[PDB]
RNA sequence: ACGAUCAGAUACCGUCGUAGUCCUAACUAUAAACGAUGUCAACCAAGGAUUGGAUGAAAACCUUGUUCAGAACUUAAAGAGAAAUCUUGAGUUUAUGGACUUCAGGGGGAGUAUGGUCACAAGGCUGAAACUUAAAGGAAU
RNA sequence: UUGAAAAAAU
């Protein structure tokens, strides 16, 4: 309520209808308040909370860090980090981060265009730290085959059929986590051969109704 | 519908925009008139990110607003391509 | 590159675009071979094992191309 | 380099500075 | 068509670029602004095309006027250097753009907690070496910006580049003072026949 | 009788230093003027260290 | 040395589309290489080229529109079986609809889906997305 | 690991340098690694050159001046106060 | 070998001094022998400067433009990586295949034992096992 | 110019 954003005042007055309409044109989410209105009834998932510390003179000052996953099982999801003094605060800081990092998520067929989409497109590997996640397309029948930990988070993408393969240090977490979200947010960048045609003249939202909400 | 939706796709390197590129950026050029006073139909280019952080989007673009006919004589014949 | 020292030299004849010994040469070999009185010249004698494997090369070519005899040798 | 240029047309000026070897058409300097 | 002929530079306005040294540039030249560089001086200093200066300032003030024609607080005028700082005012006055006079708190376009934050759709610099920050912001907000370039100075984060002298008192002023005129002849508020009655000392540091 | 030399900067001369070649040096082998070898290389501090 | 001019080329276009550059230049040109880019070609992954002679296996231009993703070499061409076929595909190509592998026939050198048409097997050339 | 890209000496294209002998240890250092310092003093210092001038046996003397280069260890350098241990951003610059 | 300092000093500190440090002849064949970065080839952002030619102007040396080869340097919002950092690669790599050679498989035991061979010798090269133990280690905060 | 050492598990 009483957003901050150009983008933002015009999600609360009901001018942009769906999410993908900010994806299509780069709009970054500057608000989380947008995502739970355009993003209705987002599942909910914890993957970790891990402790840091750090030592100090008189001791050592130990904050909580929390992995929350966010997501919609169709076609939506983010991951978002925070530490804070409190496991509540922790999970409410990286609640407002999950939200924040939203991304589509691309999802095609395996051999044939009967509906509804199941899988990825194509081959995609997403780089974290030492980690790297690598996501295969795979048939109808097959499930999430993955990792306790990154099928957590392909589920809540709407990801039914899909096949893994990792590599490095996959027993922190953190990284397992983010890569697998770094697979899956470069899925629209890789330019397939159905996605050469140029498309029709669109507007951006920001410059259709500029003069709107100038007042 | 199977996809999310038609991603842009950058008028300098024909390659698709990222959803996460906050670099990216879309120009528009509205056409003037006889007169010389703007109109409200408008050509829009839209510039990879990877592409401004380079000093390539300036050289770019200039290729392609010769080619359009914003501009006469600013790209040599040798450079247009 | 070079065949032996790491050198890169492209200098080269151009042939215009229009159409209107050498393993003797290196017997050098018999030159260096000055090494009888400079006997402590630890470069010539190993210049001249640069120079030798060369030879050994070009014989090993111009008798498969059945140019050289098939009894050539070179020697001192 | 970064700023592209035609590379089948080369410019009259441009083939006169570089190397004979890396012309387009190699020609020599002599006559 | 999309250059009609309204639109060659009259001869007033070459008269006062070569009167006010605009065409004279910097030593050290960037190879992106190789095109505009016409030939090189008496004593090895860029001379730019005063025809790609021109095509390429009205093609500026062309989208500025696209951007400003209904929204004129969209478009943000940074300025740094204390040369500039007038003529960048006065920018603001005659088209309603807003414009930052003096230092760019870094900040300003990405932290909307701010009090004094702005999210513009357009950002115009005075000079990219001294307003390296907002150009650099640029690259999280999507917004295109546009540059009085020099001969010298880094093309990065700058879409489209007026070649111009950005450090002499007379240039910095002249400049501005056409981009601002050239603006208002694209939105109809000034014929293009007859004579603007601002001075450019108005816009003079 | 021992002399001594040096090689000696430009009016215009720009790079720092001013260094003659090995073919070069062995061409320079009450007043001294020894300098006009001004054909060959750029001389200034020309003197006799010593006689024995 | 240049032990493989095929490589040599399709490495040069790789380099030259990620850079996002117009056209590329490549300096050996054989008909193989010449070939290999007819089923780029027919593909509209690149626009033309030129073969400009210069009595020394002269250069080629390639102008490429903004479409190919990477084009790569196979390092020695595997004798490849009509039964060998998914398995090649399933290692080297992104997805079934997508990619395009290169094969050395009897026939010439034709892509996996017409020389799965035309019945033949042969060595790997290579591949590109 | 590496704490300079030059590993603190100036040798590039060549194997071996002979060594110099430290100013103050007389330690055995390569002549590219050492420190390098120039000095010209002069012979009288500014405290006596109104005593020597006052009763001067010549007309228009002009006193000399040393030139001595002094070349140091890492080890003395640091100690001598010659050089000092810099940030770590400061050890790039060479000015 | 003396004299100091010290709890002691067989060490650093001072003094004297054999082999050795130099040359010739024959051995030895190891170094933190290092860029801790194999050789060869293709592509590859921006910039200043330098060693040696060639080529225009400027009246051998200096100033400027092009180009070839060499030792290097600076910037990156890009590429890589665990990071330090690298960019004339440590880039073009799960989107994995340019050619070839050598080397490594938790830490010790151990470059040790035995067998072979080289050397006058010290030693070098090739080179294990039994047993023992949950860590040993790298870069950064 | 001198300044050696601080048992095991928590």
């Amino acid at each position: 309520w009483t957003p901050v954003t150009k983008l933002g005042r015009l999600v609360k007055d009901g001018k942009v209808k769906s999410i993908d309409q900010i994806f299509e044109f780069g709009i970054k989410i500057k608000e989380y308040q947008i995502v739970d209105h355009l993003l209705p009834g987002l599942k909910e998932e914890v993957m970790t909370m891990q402790s840091v510390q750090k030592q100090t003179s008189a001791g050592q000052r130990t904050r909580l860090k929390a992995y929350v996953a966010i997501g919609d099982h169709n076609g939506h999801a983010g991951l978002g980090v925070k530490c804070a003094k409190e496991v509540a605060e922790a999970i409410k800081g990286a609640m407002i981060q999950a939200k924040l990092a939203m991304v589509p998520v691309r999802r095609g067929y395996w051999g044939a265009t009967i509906g509804e989409v199941h899988t990825v497109p194509c081959k995609l590997t997403g780089a974290c730290g030492s980690v790297r996640v690598r996501l295969v397309p795979a048939p109808r029948g097959t499930g999430i085959v993955a990792a306790p930990t990154p099928k957590k988070f392909l589920i809540l993408a709407g990801i039914e059929d899909v096949f893994t393969q990792t590599t490095g240090h996959t027993k922190t977490l953190g990284n397992f986590v983010k890569a697998t979200y770094d697979a899956v947010r470069q899925s629209y960048g890789f330019q397939t051969k159905d996605l050469w045609k140029v498309g029709g003249v669109k507007q951006s939202p920001m410059d259709k109704y500029a003069k709107i909400l100038a007042e | 519908k199977i996809e999310l939706y038609i991603p842009r796709h950058c008028s300098v390197t024909h390659t698709l925009i990222a959803a996460d590129d906050h670099a990216a950026v879309q120009i528009l050029v509205p056409h003037v008139n006889e007169n010389g006073v703007i109109l409200p139909e408008s050509t829009v280019y839209t510039v990879k990110g990877s592409v401004r952080k380079d000093g390539i989007s300036d050289h770019s673009l200039n290729r392609q607003f010769q080619k359009d006919g914003f501009l006469k004589t600013v790209v040599p014949k040798n450079m247009m391509i | 590159g070079r065949m032996y020292n790491p050198g890169r030299g492209i200098s080269r004849r151009c042939i215009p675009y229009r159409r209107s010994e050498d393993l003797y040469f290196l017997m050098r070999a018999v030159s260096v071979r000055h090494l009888e009185k400079n006997k402590k010249d630890k470069d010539a004698k190993y210049h001249l094992i640069l120079i030798e494997s060369k030879i050994h090369r070009l014989t090993r070519y111009y008798k498969s191309a059945k140019v050289l005899e098939a009894s050539f040798k070179y020697d001192a | 380099p970064l700023i592209e240029v035609d590379l089948l047309n080369p410019t009259a000026a441009s083939e006169a500075k570089a190397h004979k070897m890396k012309r387009l058409v190699p020609t020599p300097n002599s006559y | 068509t999309n250059f009609p002929d309204i639109l060659k530079p009259s001869a007033e306005d070459i008269k006062m670029m070569v009167a006010c040294r605009v065409h004279i540039g910097a030593t050290n030249l960037n190879f992106a602004m190789e095109e505009y560089v016409y030939e090189r001086g008496n004593n090895n200093e860029c001379i730019f095309n005063l025809m790609k200066t021109w095509e390429k300032l009205s093609l500026a003030a062309r989208v500025i006027a696209g951007i400003s024609n209904e929204t004129p607080s969209d478009v943000v005028a940074v300025a740094g250097r204390e040369m500039a700082h007038r003529a960048s005012l006065k920018f603001m006055k005659y088209t309603g753009c807003t414009a930052v006079a003096g230092r760019f708190t870094p900040g300003s376009f990405t932290n909307q907690i701010q009090k004094k934050f702005m999210e513009p759709r357009l950002i115009i610099v005075s000079d990219p070496s001294v307003d390296h920050q907002a150009l650099r912001e640029s690259g999280y907000i999507n917004v295109p910006t546009i540059a009085f370039c020099n001969s010298d100075n880094s093309l990065k984060n700058v879409d489209i580049a007026i070649p111009c002298n950005n450090r002499s008192r007379l240039s910095i002023g002249l400049m501005w003072w056409m981009l601002t005129r050239e603006i208002l002849r694209y939105q109809g508020k000034l014929a293009r026949d007859e004579k603007w009655d601002v001075m450019v000392d108005l816009f003079l540091h | 009788i021992f002399c001594i030399g040096f090689t000696s900067r430009k009016s215009n001369q720009i790079k720092k230093t001013s260094y003659a070649k090995s073919a070069q040096i062995k061409k320079i082998r009450r007043n001294p003027k020894i300098v006009a070898c001004s054909k060959v290389f750029s001389m200034d501090n020309v003197y006799i260290r010593k006689v024995k | 040395v240049r032990v493989n001019v095929l490589a040599d080329a399709l490495k040069s276009i790789t380099n030259a589309e990620k850079q996002g550059k117009r056209q590329v230049m490549i300096r050996p040109a054989s008909k193989v290489i010449c070939e290999f880019l007819n089923v780029m070609m027919k593909h509209q992954y690149i626009t033309d080229y030129t073969v400009v002679d210069t009595h020394r296996s002269g250069k080629i231009v390639v102008n490429l529109n903004g479409r190919l993703n990477k084009c790569a070499v196979i390092s020695p061409r595997f004798n490849v079986t009509l039964s060998e076929f998914d398995k090649w595909e399933a290692n080297l190509l992104p997805s079934r609809h997508f990619g395009a592998l290169v094969l050395t026939t009897s026939y010439g050198i034709l892509d996996n889906t017409e020389a799965r048409a035309k019945h033949t097997g042969g060595r790997i050339l290579g591949f590109f997305y | 690991t590496s704490k300079r890209r030059n590993n603190g000496r100036s040798k590039k294209g060549r194997g071996h340098t002979q060594n110099v002998r430290c100013s103050h240890c007389g330690r055995c250092v390569p002549k590219d690694k050492a420190i390098k310092r120039y000095q010209i003093k002069n012979i009288v210092e500014a405290a006596a050159v109104r005593d020597i001038s006052d009763n001067s046996a010549l007309t228009k003397y002009k006193l000399p001046k040393t030139y001595m280069k002094l070349e140091y260890c890492v080890s003395c350098g640091i100690h001598g106060r010659v050089v000092r241990v810099r940030s770590r951003t400061d050890r790039r610059n060479r000015l």
